């Protein structure tokens, strides 16, 4: 579907949402888990603030 | 470092742990990256918290 992109405690990555297991969206700060088949996972946090809500809107979605 | 919840969060798997506002966590590891694993000091059990729900005491 897309590629959100993330700030990893300082380190901007971009990974798959399809490789994302859960998201938690606090309503200032949007932090989730990632699994990459490259035999390495990772957390990410995006800024509800500081980053394009078209791709907030795919983090959280209705019933998520 | 105690941590308390703010808002209540429902874990969506088994490795996040579901919490209610006003749970305290102990930090086990906060170097894990942005999501730190913790046990509760109220249910003893462990778990991914978010740290954006959570904040230290």
């Amino acid at each position: 579907m897309a590629t959100v992109k993330f700030k990893y405690k300082g380190e901007e990555k971009q990974v798959d949402i399809s490789k994302i297991v859960f998201v938690t969206r606090y309503g200032k700060q949007i932090f989730f888990r990632y699994d990459l088949g490259g035999g390495k996972p990772g957390f990410g946090v995006v800024s509800e603030k500081d980053a394009p809500k078209e791709l907030l809107q795919k983090l959280e979605k209705q019933k998520k | 470092t105690l941590f308390v919840a703010l808002y209540d969060y429902e874990a969506r798997t088994e490795d996040d742990l579901s919490f209610h506002k006003g749970e305290k966590f102990q930090i086990l590891n906060s170097s894990e990256g942005d999501w730190w694993e913790a046990r509760s000091l109220t249910t003893g059990e462990t778990g991914y918290i978010p740290s954006n729900y959570v904040a230290p005491v």
